[PDB]
């Protein structure tokens, strides 16, 4: 039924598109840009996340306890690093309307901390609770121990949206950027992805059941096609390069005369 | 005291050029003149057209930029005539209908892209033609056989008066902050001429834990080559490296030699050379003069040269810093006249 | 390739006659204008005598009731007779300069 | 083919201020590429005129060349005392370049 | 605007010769270096040229094949190795300059080398 071959089939496109992204954020002319620095890593994280979710399906379908402990360790990091990494964008955008020493900090938040706290949760196996491979549906005893930094990064991340609103409408009262092509880009693919991913986890965390499934599965695909293929700067780039390549083709398809002569002049 | 002819297939058509080149300005064409022949008992048509037409060749079809239309018939519905002009009509006699064009400001020099090892034949790139035939009617067809063909080229000349030096200043610090890593390069003049060497001094000093490795010293020559959408080209027209490391906490500074040539260049395709007559050889086509505030929507190739500077880093993957300097490369200004073909013939 | 096969021309006496003949090669005499160009004993080569086809025997303003001219498109050639300061050499060439130049021969007067 | 040219003149007398005429008979034709040099007895030939019609930077104004046809010369207004020399024609239109057999001139 | 050579030594038939000629105030890319042969007593004559722009080398008829012609970018020297001289080679060498665009003869000549077989 729908329960599992639309399931596969929502990470399925997730990533072909981010890998996509990656080759085309990998190298260009903005391949060092501090803007795409934050966008690339977010990418990887929901690859990362998208990556172990395919993996868990597949040997479930075929059935091994060492065969899920590599790929559920990730998928757990995964979900709470794409939260972390999800604050990092957002305070990239309180700095930019507000490199250096943010970046060294911004790689804690996101690849940083987040690990320390999803270690715990997996070194506690073999002391108590093994149960085979990891199940998620015993006892809340070993709960709320990994849903605490995701919670937390989404209260935060409300915490700057209702500052970030106030600013840019107060700054666009008057002049400033009010239709810029640099801060009113980011900012416009901001104000979705806080809020709706927001309270798409609190809200379901307390036939539902089946419509929250492909909700996860859009998120790498919603996320890679507000960042990368909505992106006018990349565009601009991409028809560059699109121009080009028509152009050497056109130039490079494979498919009586008297001799100039001359005459004396009176002078 | 020469002038160039053209005789028509069937000897009933002549067209005479004092100049094969003309020069153009910022803002200024030379005219084009000349006078055109034509024998009694062949005028029955009673119109002579003299057309002055530049095209896009590429692949093939002509994409025709500028069609000027002059009509060189016995009524001729002011027109000064000019001294040149003048002495062809008195030598040749009454029978010489002058003609004369004004070729529009701020359009592409003749320039020609250089064939690859496959070779296609016809030469891809921005020519001008001048032809001259007679019909009862303009949109009568016109025949080889009873018309002439004439090549012009228009060039442009390096300015009197140079320009200020290039220079840029450029610093990149990545994850570790503090210490920048200072680099500046410099010409001795904007302005080269053609065969001229081009020397650049570079100053870099690395105070930076990283090592700074071999330095990359190359020319590259941008050629706007737009005809259905706009497409940048480089080619590196001059290349050549040092093994040269820069310590940390030290400076260094030296001075690198260039030189502009096709001698090893003939393998690379997409390079852009001037107008080529039938099937001479040109020489780096020289850049394209701008009128400051103007548009790029012309349809043509533009030839641009610039210096780039590549220093590459150890990283303790590696990471490359440049500076891209712009320079002028123009052939002088002509005494006489340009030979339009190679001076020793073999 | 044209040959401008030119002959005829010597030592002439006042009021004599010396016939010209012209023989060319490669080329057709259907529809074109002749000019038997003339040069000077200096520079300048001018204009004496232009025939067509048919008719329209014009003649430089210098050499009017002096000069003959005859055309036969048959033998392809063309024909100059002189009866009667004209010492110079003498070329022949369509009205447009079309053909190539040839040395030619030079006729004196005396 | 190769080209030959010949120079008309071999040898001439001439005093001081005398007009003197050098011809130059070509074989081919060459439509402007021939110029003419100076040397002195054991000296480095010295250029006079390009081009046939143009006139070189440094050398006198007394110096001009003409062309008419293809017997291209060379004309000195006055013979100075020192300019006495032998003139080697040359042409550079086509591969052989081809020199004249020279002119020695003595006062 | 200064050239300067040496060429000497005496010369067998069968032999070689290295001639060194040193151009300074300008370059080789932008300037063609001809070799001038002159006869003592005799007129002027036209053996080897070199343009290092074109890469482009011309040879008399007589001369063909046997001599050798380089030029070299870091010292801007111009190079011209004989090889097989024959008994009809003595002469003196003149290594004449000249522009590589806008062809305007040979203006500068060099100081001449006496060469005897
Ligand atoms: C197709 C290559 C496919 C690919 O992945 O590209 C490599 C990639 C992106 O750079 P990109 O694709 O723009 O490719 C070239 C690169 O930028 C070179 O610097 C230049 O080539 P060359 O060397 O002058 O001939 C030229 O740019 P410019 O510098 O001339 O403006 C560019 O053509 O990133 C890096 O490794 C460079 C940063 C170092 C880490």
């Amino acid at each position: 039924s729908s329960f599992q071959v639309m399931y596969t089939v929502g990470y399925s496109l997730s990533l072909g598109a981010l890998l996509l992204a990656l080759a085309i954020l990998g190298g260009l002319s903005k391949l060092h840009c501090t803007r795409n620095a934050i966008h690339a890593n977010l990418f990887a994280s929901f690859v990362l996340k998208a990556s172990s979710v395919l993996v868990i399906d597949g040997l479930l379908r075929t059935r091994a306890v060492a065969g899920c402990r590599v790929a559920a360790v990730f998928m757990q990091y995964g979900i709470v690093a794409n939260y972390c990494w999800l604050l990092v964008e957002g305070l990239y955008l309180h700095n930019l309307l507000g490199e250096r020493s943010f970046f060294s900090l911004y790689l804690g938040i996101g690849w940083g901390a987040p690990m320390l706290f999803v270690v715990p949760w997996a070194v506690v196996k073999c002391l108590f609770e093994n149960v085979q491979c990891w199940t998620s549906n015993d006892n809340m005893g070993f709960w709320w121990i990994l849903r605490f930094p995701v919670f937390l990064a989404i209260l935060i991340n409300f915490f700057i949206f209702v500052r970030i609103v106030q600013l840019l409408v107060a700054k666009l009262r008057a002049r400033q950027m009010h239709h810029t092509d640099y801060k009113f880009r980011l900012a416009k693919s901001t104000l979705t992805l806080i809020p709706l991913l927001g309270v798409h986890e609190v809200v379901f965390a307390f036939a539902k059941l089946f419509f929250d499934l492909f909700l996860s599965s859009f998120q790498g695909l919603l996320v890679a096609v507000l960042y990368c293929f909505l992106n006018k700067e990349v565009q601009s780039e991409l028809r560059r390069r699109w121009h080009r390549w028509r152009l050497g083709k056109v130039l490079w398809e494979e498919r009586e005369s008297c001799t100039t002569a001359s005459s004396s002049l009176a002078k | 005291t020469r002038v160039f002819k053209k005789a028509s297939p069937n000897g009933k058509l002549t067209v005479y050029l004092g100049k094969r080149d003309f020069v153009d300005h910022i803002d200024l064409v030379e005219p084009v003149d000349g006078v055109v022949l034509v024998d009694p008992e062949y005028l029955k048509e009673r119109r002579v057209y003299v057309t002055l037409t530049a095209a896009f060749r590429y692949g093939t079809f002509r994409k025709d930029l500028f069609v000027a239309n002059v009509q060189s018939f016995p009524p001729a519905p002011k027109k000064p005539l000019t001294r040149l002009q003048e002495r062809l009509i008195k030598k040749l006699g009454e029978h010489a209908y002058p003609f004369t064009f004004e070729i529009p400001p701020n359009l592409p020099s003749s320039v020609t892209l250089q064939p690859g090892p496959e070779d296609t034949g016809k030469a891809i790139g921005v020519d001008y033609e001048v032809k001259a035939f007679v019909a009862e009617n303009l949109e009568e067809k016109i025949h080889k056989r009873n018309s002439v063909r004439l090549v012009i080229e228009k060039v442009q000349y390096a300015p009197e008066r140079p320009g200020p030096q290039p220079t840029a200043e450029t610093t990149r610090q990545f994850l570790m902050s503090d210490k920048p890593l200072h680099l500046e390069a410099s010409l001795d003049k904007e302005i080269y001429y053609h065969g001229e060497p081009i020397s650049v001094n570079v100053h870099v000093t690395n105070n930076t834990n990283k090592t700074v490795k071999k330095i990359k010293i190359s020319v590259r020559q941008y050629a706007d080559i737009v005809l259905f959408n706009t497409a940048q080209y480089k080619v590196p027209v001059a290349m050549e490296e040092a093994d040269d490391t820069v310590a940390p906490s030290s400076t260094f500074s030296k001075v690198y030699t260039l030189t502009p040539f096709l001698a090893n260049n003939r393998e690379k395709r997409g390079l852009a050379l001037d107008g080529k007559l039938k099937h001479e050889d040109t020489n780096l086509a020289s850049s394209t003069l701008l009128r400051e505030g103007a548009n790029r929507e012309i349809l043509g190739i533009i030839v641009s040269y610039k210096v780039k500077v590549k220093l590459v880093v150890s990283r303790g993957a590696s990471s490359d810093v440049a500076v891209e300097l712009p320079f002028t490369l123009m052939h002088p200004k002509p005494k006489e006249e340009p030979p339009h073909r190679e001076v020793p013939e073999h | 390739q044209v040959q401008l096969q030119e002959s005829g021309g010597g030592l002439v006496q006042a009021g004599g006659s010396l016939r010209l003949s012209c023989v060319v090669s490669g080329f057709f005499f259907d529809t074109v204008t002749m000019a038997w160009y003339r040069r000077a004993p200096g520079k300048h080569r001018e204009l004496v005598a232009s025939a067509t086809a048919g008719g329209t025997t014009t003649y430089a303003d210098s050499v009017k009731d002096r000069f003959t001219i005859s055309r036969d498109n048959a033998k392809n050639t063309v024909y100059l007779q002189m009866n009667s300061e004209d010492t110079a050499v003498y070329y022949c060439n369509t009205f447009v300069r079309s053909l190539s130049w040839g040395q030619g021969t030079q006729v004196t007067v005396s």
